């Protein structure tokens, strides 16, 4: 289902990471695999070329939090006006507190470490379960 | 401007916008104007109501966003009372 | 723009916003509806600095940039009964317990 257009016509674009984060876009290719490129410093830019109807999402490089990209999940370059580029806007969701706790919890304990915390069963699951990128696309399907 | 009050293990007493509070469907349920939290001490509840104004500020908003700061202290603490409530 | 606050008083902490272009009186109005306390029997602070009526948020140093919404600056607050107004105090948050073994 979700998988970028084979359409072979050029797009130029800007991704412009406005985020603390070190950032990692992800291609999805034309079998709907995610394909990784390289990553982008955090206040830093890079001027691409992809093409029309491709579609990309990005993510924490380090931990796979998810990340907004003009405000909303995906993104997908369009035709180019006079010669401009497309822009792309990475930046920090408005996590949930629940969600940024564990982000920081999973900073600071090693995996193997989540049992020994005294929390009820399901934290501990919820630490375990970390962001996916796979498990994302199923569920935006 | 409606306010409410929400009170820590320890006896602190916090005052907040009613509009805030209710972010948390946990708080708007004690509701339908004071809640006292037992399990919830004052270095951890002060950080939950600057969480309050912190999403009221940047939900959808088209300017950066800032990162919400949490100290390793404090993060497990913090942790339960978020599950807690729902927020 | 909008600076963002904890107003202190014992254990009294109250959240709020004003404009930085705001005075310290408005701020005392503020407080009295909240806590019905007229504005003549409220002192404020910055630290230990009494701070007056007529001045700007934004002259006594609430900056848009240093009061944040996560991280908002404190305002002491003290009360007169009968004659005399009250010492400024304001008492400490909990303290966090030790982190445990898995978190050093
Ligand atoms: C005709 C076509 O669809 N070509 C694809 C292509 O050229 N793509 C897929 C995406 O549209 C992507 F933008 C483009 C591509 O790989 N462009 C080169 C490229 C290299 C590095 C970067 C990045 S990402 C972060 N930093 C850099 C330098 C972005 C684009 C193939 C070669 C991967 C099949």
């Amino acid at each position: 289902v979700l998988r970028s257009v084979n359409s072979r016509e050029p797009s130029q674009v800007i991704f412009c990471n406005r985020s603390p984060r070190v950032v990692l876009p992800v291609w999805l290719n034309f079998d709907g695999e995610p394909q990784p490129y390289p990553t982008l410093p955090p206040g830093t830019g890079r001027r691409i070329h992809s093409y029309r109807g491709h579609l990309w999402l990005f993510r924490d490089a380090g931990t796979h939090d998810g990340l907004l990209v003009n405000q909303t999940e995906l993104f997908v370059p369009s035709l180019n006006v006079d010669g401009q580029p497309i822009f792309a806007n990475i930046t920090l969701p408005v996590y949930t507190l629940k969600e940024r706790c564990l982000q920081v919890v999973r900073s600071l304990v090693k995996p193997e470490n989540y049992r020994r915390l005294d929390i009820v069963r399901s934290l501990y699951e919820d630490l375990e379960d970390h962001p996916n990128v796979q498990k994302d696309l199923e569920r935006l399907t | 401007m409606m306010y409410v009050k929400l009170i820590s293990s320890d006896g602190h007493e916090f005052i907040v916008k009613r509009e805030h509070a209710l972010t948390s469907g946990t708080i708007k349920a004690m509701l339908s104007n004071e809640v006292n939290f037992r399990e919830i001490p004052s270095h951890v509840l002060s950080k939950v109501c600057m969480y309050f104004t912190y999403k009221v500020r940047y939900t959808n908003s088209s300017t950066e966003i800032p990162e919400f700061p949490i100290a390793p202290e404090i993060a497990l603490e913090l942790l339960m009372a978020a599950n807690f409530l729902d927020c | 723009m909008d600076v963002f606050l904890m107003i202190r008083r014992h254990k009294t902490t109250i959240f709020t916003d004003a404009k930085e272009s705001s005075t310290v009186f408005e701020l005392k109005r503020i407080v009295e509806g909240i806590l019905k306390r007229p504005p003549d029997e409220q002192r404020l602070y910055k630290d230990d600095q009494l701070l007056d009526d007529g001045k700007t948020l934004g002259e006594c140093g609430f900056t848009s940039q240093t009061a944040r919404p996560q991280a908002p600056a404190t305002v002491g607050l003290a009360f007169r009964a009968d004659d005399t107004f009250e010492a400024l105090c304001i008492e400490p948050f909990s303290s966090p317990p030790e982190l445990p073994d898995v978190m050093k």
